[PDB]
């Protein structure tokens, strides 16, 4: 009875480290296509409009 | 061995079995191709060599969303012959899914489903999954319920089905398909579940800290309550319990088959720390109507009968405690004539949790499923919104243009107040 | 697989159809040479519905030209994606539009058809499934108002069971250009009404007042004019050509906004738009896209919905959002503004997502809707139409191609008829 | 096995537990985290791996409070469904929290508290803190006590709650408040100890040499006598004493509960030294009006019950000779009906210090709680105050409008009226 719980707990750990990971590869991302989103409005104002 | 069949019909259906075989494929430890890195033979089927095919089978009129499994990761795990695609939707039209364009793909999918029978030498059951406000899902699963009632005669047909939700709705014609498909469900399905995606969606945001869910996080919940009704069948236990005991305890009658689901512990990551979750935290959960599946609160109605299914280190004696302690609960209602109304089922293996997923690693999981007449209430305003529109006939012309006779809609009608006449009267007392 | 067939009838519609295959051939990436060059492989998925392939990888799109005068077609092999047509699909007369309803449909609109329909049954042959055709035109002059008419309705006797949808310019109540509109789209109503499924109206002074507020176009010309109207028809069929969590296909969208066969008139909106200059400032979200596709100021045509009620209605959303998020909206602005929305018909506002959103933008999405308000664009008509035809000699110019006076009369009392309808349904 | 639900409302009540807190988990010794580097269920729940989390509720209709405790060193301790913050405060009207804005969140903090108490099996009362001057403390205090009044029945609800000063006073309306909520404590509350805000400032100057001290240091004065109160059920003793052997001895009738509250030895971390700070000392400083924290003179009053509770090196030889010695005291009267009047319990484990606190490590300490009629002193002066309000009705518009009836404003004069002749009939003599 006093076992299992050890499977609940270690599991417990590393996912929320898996979860914490997946975030951050998200806003990473986003961020990087801020950044190309931020080079399209670029080329579209700066570039055509301005053209 | 001992064999199930799934079958998932129109979008949502498709959508919903993506979920639940990435669950069983981590659950059961295969590869996404199908070789492996038992209960096997209760779900996939064996290739010869070292490859495994799953026994299940994807239908829609629409190509778009089987094309996506095609072109998925996924893609070499399923047969290419389990995936039928038609060329256009269904409109939205009942009419339309049972009659026109139904009718030209129907004998396509019977002849593979009796060649996948063929291999299930030990089967019992079937389930199918089905959006009811979608025409595909209610147009064609009413035709294939018809032909497969006839076809194999004495199987538990078992469904999982999404109502309409009270008051979210995406469909304007939802209200004419809901009620037709109901028609047909509550003449030739032997045990059919609901859902509402309002319900979901909620409990999404309340349990779970998940501020803007999708459809990916509603459909992996209604897997684990699939996972967690088939792990009987699939895994030692001091209780099993088989579809036969299903069908004989959760129905009183034939037409008041309608269940309801629940399941707990729904519960995020950093939650998991900070609680113990023992098997008392756990049993009372279930009753409380916020953790309900489908929005109706129980407290309007009474409960017929009820099934608790357990996982992991659950000790029988824990249980028989917990469902003590329930019925001391003034606040849940029971009939006179249905004093013990409980069946318990417990089972060894633990939930298996998805990289990157929205539920925690608990020790322990149980499964909720029982019959109440809060159901009622659903039909209620599904029978008010469809006689507003029929009054001014506001949707008739397209309905008939496509094949189907407008005097069915009256039939439809009456049927459903027949359905909500004998709930009153079975949920009546002496 | 759910092709479409794609026509331009005059010089309006040629020019707006320019500028749209420019959208598609901008969003699918092909060169103006022919070649694709793009960089998703999402692409080439479903490039067949819209696009037809020659050897050498090269593709052709489904286009067909028409037009009286060849002028319009100079212009069209000018452009920068005039090589990208095919040259047997241009078919052209070789005399003057004449400005004229009864010109072009009768003197000239015989002998022209019989070219077009073959040349269209070319392409109709070319397509599995061929959803439905597609049509480009203006209302106002005779040429597109006129020969228009005339291929709708033989497209439908060929082709009952496709979905006949057009997008027409209607006469401005202002900025009108023409001494005789109100004869000519008079007329053109009584087609319209029997035979296309689908009809979105735009009208130009609606153009001119989005671009001025919004966009701030200090010389404003066609090319950024038919720009939105471009953004507007890629909306449409987005579901078709890529994935999302809710398909939803023009049939789809005809059963839930039609709920009696002549109520079919719809009304469009884009979102979002922002001035060159604002676009810092804007959190663009869900609910930001929300409360501009509702603004009465962002719709096309020059009709506002308050003052009437409103019929089923539906939204397209393009981009990754959450489904929760959209279906919330929807739900508060239909249970908001209570008082515009019929009581009879709950759930008016449908909803759809396509996953992948259009160049630039993060996500976008397209309005279309159906209601009472378009009895004032046939009201402004039609009391035009009276103070015209008061006048009885004016008639003689429609007179020498064969039109007898009894046929205005008749198309005014089936156009009334029309907004009788309209009147009976808004309680 | 014997458990304590402590509840928090305002930000006299979050703010003085957050005192509370720091000082039971170094006495206890768990770390800000939950984990270590017993009597646990006095306050402290166990979850599976070893982290613990309070026995707390804490509930305020400002988040600014609540949201201080999240960002806090302590935001790992307690578990983020304990910690309920509303939108908006009462904005110090009674009427708005007990009828507008409590009402929107009452049910939510009822559920928290019958949830937690499913794991407080051996539970034996609730402890709940107010502001009496306050709007959330007071308004909503008074909804919260009314509901537990028929959840609960016959369960232990003391309180311990801040009177307005004598003078001091931060709120114009705040009499309006305290009258309304004394009638609504009156009735259901068991017994609610009181203790107000100038005594406090007072004897934090008098008894100890800080100049100009704020709320954290009063707030550790407070946690120190409610760790003393609770240590005879968290420790060995030669006298235990339950919460319900102060019930049935304190209060000699229904309506005279209200007690006062002492503490001794205060003394600063140098002074200690120079004192012996015997038995002897801490028992005859208790009786002085300067230790006494409430500002009415007992010397005005009588006494009717006291209870005594050591905690230190006591030997009960000493305790007998101090208190036969206190007898002799011709300056404090008792009422011939009542010639014993003390209860005495022994506790073993002496009090702990923080660091950064501002008491000395005295060897041994005694708390003081008794009932005496000069209470009567401070009643009269919150009703000369009222008369003065309500004689030109200085501010009835502004709780008129929030939904109270303006006929419970004479009903709640005449309930304090009744307790002031109440007290004067049980202090007369026969
Ligand atoms: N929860 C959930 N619901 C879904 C999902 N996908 C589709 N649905 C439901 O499906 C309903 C609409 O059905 P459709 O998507 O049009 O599928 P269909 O049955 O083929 O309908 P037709 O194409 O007109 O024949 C929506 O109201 C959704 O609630 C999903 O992934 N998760
Ligand atoms: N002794 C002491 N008193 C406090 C402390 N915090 C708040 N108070 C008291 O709280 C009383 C008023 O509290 P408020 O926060 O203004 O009002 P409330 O009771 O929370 O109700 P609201 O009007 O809605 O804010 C004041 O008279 C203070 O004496 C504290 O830390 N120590
Ligand atoms: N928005 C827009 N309108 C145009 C364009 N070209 C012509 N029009 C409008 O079309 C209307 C009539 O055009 P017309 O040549 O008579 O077309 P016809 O009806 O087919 O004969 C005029 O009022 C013009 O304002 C264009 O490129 N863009
Ligand atoms: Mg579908
Ligand atoms: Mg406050």
């Amino acid at each position: 009875e006093d076992l299992d719980e050890v499977k609940k707990i270690n599991s417990e750990m590393v996912a929320a480290k898996a979860r914490t990971f997946r975030d951050q590869q998200l806003e990473i991302h986003r961020q990087m296509k801020e950044d190309e989103k931020a080079e399209e409005r670029s080329i579209a104002d700066m570039l055509e409009e301005n053209r | 061995m001992r064999e199930v069949i799934s079958i998932h019909v129109g979008q949502a259906g498709v959508q919903i079995g993506n979920g639940c075989w990435e669950l069983y494929c981590l659950e059961h430890g295969i590869q996404p191709d199908g070789q492996l890195p038992d209960a096997f033979n209760t779900f996939f089927s064996e290739t010869g060599a070292g490859k495994h095919v799953p026994r299940a089978v994807f239908v829609d009129l629409e190509p778009t969303v089987v094309d996506e499994v095609r072109t998925g990761t996924y893609r070499q795990l399923f047969h290419p012959e389990q995936l039928i695609s038609g060329k256009e939707d269904a409109a939205n039209n009942y009419a339309r899914g049972h009659y026109t364009v139904g009718k030209e793909i129907i004998d396509l999918t019977l002849d593979r489903i009796r060649k996948l029978a063929d291999q299930c030498t030990g089967l019992q059951g079937f389930l199918i999954f089905h959006s009811f406000g979608g025409g595909t899902g209610a147009g064609f699963g009413s035709l294939l319920l018809e032909r497969l009632s006839v076809d194999y005669g004495k199987k538990s047909k078992l469904e999982f089905t999404v109502y309409p939700s009270p008051q979210v709705s995406t469909a304007i014609v939802e209200p004419y398909n809901s009620i037709l498909a109901t028609h047909s469900m509550i003449d030739h399905s032997d045990c059919a579940f609901m859902v509402d995606n309002e319900a979901l969606y909620d409990l999404c945001r309340r349990a779970l800290d998940i501020e803007r869910p999708t459809y990916t996080n509603l459909n992996r919940l209604i897997g684990q309550v699939v996972s967690s009704l088939t792990a009987s069948l699939r895994f030692d236990g001091a209780l099993n319990v088989d579809f036969t005991e299903f069908q004989t305890n959760l129905v009183p009658y034939a037409r008041i088959h309608f269940p309801i689901c629940s399941y707990a512990p729904v519960i995020s990551a950093e939650k998991a720390y900070h609680e113990q979750l023992s098997v008392a935290e756990i049993t009372n959960s279930l009753f409380e109507p916020a953790n309900m599946m489908v929005k109706c609160d129980p407290r309007h109605g009474k409960y017929m009968a009820c099934t608790l299914l357990y996982r992991g280190d659950v000790v029988p004696k824990d249980v028989s405690a917990a469902v003590a302690t329930i019925k001391t609960k003034r606040t849940i209602q029971f009939v006179d004539w249905c004093p013990t109304g409980f069946k318990m089922g417990i089972n060894y293996q633990p939930p298996t949790v998805v990289p990157g997923g929205d539920l925690a690693k608990v020790q322990r999981a149980v499964c909720m499923l029982a019959n109440t007449t809060a159901i009622a209430e659903a039909w209620s305003r599904l029978d008010h919104k469809f006689d507003l529109m029929y009054a001014k006939r506001a949707f008739v012309h397209w309905y008939v243009g496509e094949g189907m006779e407008e005097a069915e809609f009256p039939e439809a009608r009456e049927d459903l107040a027949l359905l909500e006449k004998d709930y009153d009267e079975v949920a009546a007392e002496s | 697989v759910r092709e479409i067939v794609h026509i331009q009838a005059g010089q309006c519609g040629n020019q707006i159809g320019a500028k749209f295959w420019e959208v598609i051939s901008d969003e699918h990436g092909i060169d103006p040479t022919g070649s694709y060059h793009g960089d998703s492989d999402l692409q080439l998925e479903r490039i067949n519905v819209y696009y037809n392939e020659a050897t050498g990888g090269k593709y052709v799109p489904r286009a067909i030209l028409v037009d009286l005068e060849p002028g319009t077609m100079d212009s069209v092999r000018a452009g920068q994606f005039g090589q990208l047509f095919r040259p047997d699909n241009f078919v052209f007369g070789q005399s003057g539009a004449g400005n004229n309803w009864a010109k072009g449909y009768y003197t000239e609109g015989q002998e022209l058809c019989e070219s077009i329909l073959d040349v269209i049954r070319k392409e109709a042959e070319s397509c599995d499934c061929l959803q439905g055709f597609q049509l480009v035109h203006s209302l106002g002059g005779g040429t597109g108002a006129g020969l228009g008419t005339l291929l709708l309705n033989k497209l439908r006797e060929e082709y009952p069971d496709r979905i006949l949808s057009t997008y027409s310019i209607v006469p401005s109540p202002k900025v009108s250009d023409t001494v005789v509109e109100p004869y000519n789209c008079t007329l053109s109503v009584h087609q319209l009404v029997e035979s296309a499924d689908e009809v979105f109206c735009i009208d130009n002074e609606a153009l001119y007042d989005i671009c001025f507020r919004t966009l701030k176009l200090t010389t404003p010309t066609y090319g950024d004019l038919n720009h939105l109207v471009s953004m507007v028809m890629s909306g449409t069929t987005c579901a078709l050509r890529f994935p999302g969590q809710l398909n939803s296909d023009l049939r789809k969208l005809a059963v839930n906004l039609v709920p009696f066969p002549r109520l079919h008139f719809f009304i469009v909106g884009f979102a979002p738009l922002t001035s060159r200059g604002s676009q810092q400032y804007r959190a663009l979200t869900v609910p930001e896209l929300t409360s501009q596709l509702f603004d009465n100021k962002n719709m096309m045509a020059a009709c506002d919905p308050r003052r009437g009620v409103y019929l089923t209605a539906s939204a397209h959303f393009r981009g990754r959002m959450s489904s929760k998020e959209v279906d919330e909206q929807m739900l508060n602005i239909q249970a908001r503004n209570t008082s515009y929305f019929v009581e009879w018909i709950p759930s008016n506002v449908k909803s759809a997502i396509c996953d992948i959103p259009p160049r630039g933008l993060k996500m976008a999405a397209t309005f279309i809707g159906n209601t009472t308000a378009f009895r004032e664009l046939f009201t402004r008509v039609d009391s035009q139409f009276q103070k015209m035809y008061a006048r009885r000699a004016f008639i003689h110019w429609y007179v020498n191609e064969g039109l007898e006076t009894v046929e205005f009369d008749e198309a005014r009392s089936n156009m009334t008829d029309l907004i009788q309808e309209y009147e009976m349904y808004e309680t």
